[PDB]
């Protein structure tokens, strides 16, 4: 499960599982708007690629 | 490790290899309540202490 695998990936990088679970929350919204972000930065200029 | 079941039990078994073992004190630590995660499970953990303690 996606929800279990990033518990694994910050497993790996020196913080605990229930970091994740008790934020999941918090962190669903934070890797969803960074994503948005992303096309907005290419759309906004054409100098990325 | 990550928890797994037979569809009867419940396990803890490392990651990497099949190699299930009973959910003790020692194979887990705590951290909070029932509320915040989702997808909790109800279970019992067994402590290594009862029988010391009881005898
Ligand atoms: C998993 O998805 C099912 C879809 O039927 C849903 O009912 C259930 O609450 C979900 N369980 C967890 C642990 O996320």
């Amino acid at each position: 499960p996606f929800p279990m695998q990033m518990a694994y990936r910050f497993n790996g990088i020196g913080v605990t599982q229930n970091v994740l679970y008790e934020n999941q929350k918090l962190i669903a919204n934070q890797f969803n708007s960074a994503i948005g972000k992303i096309q907005d930065s290419l759309s906004s200029t054409p100098s990325a690629l | 490790g990550v928890f797994v079941s037979n569809g009867t039990h419940w396990f803890v078994t490392q990651r990497n290899f099949y190699e299930p073992q009973i959910i003790t004190t020692d194979n887990t630590f705590v951290s909070g309540n029932c509320d915040v995660v989702i997808g909790i499970v109800n279970n019992t953990v067994y402590d290594p202490l009862q029988p010391e303690l009881d005898s």
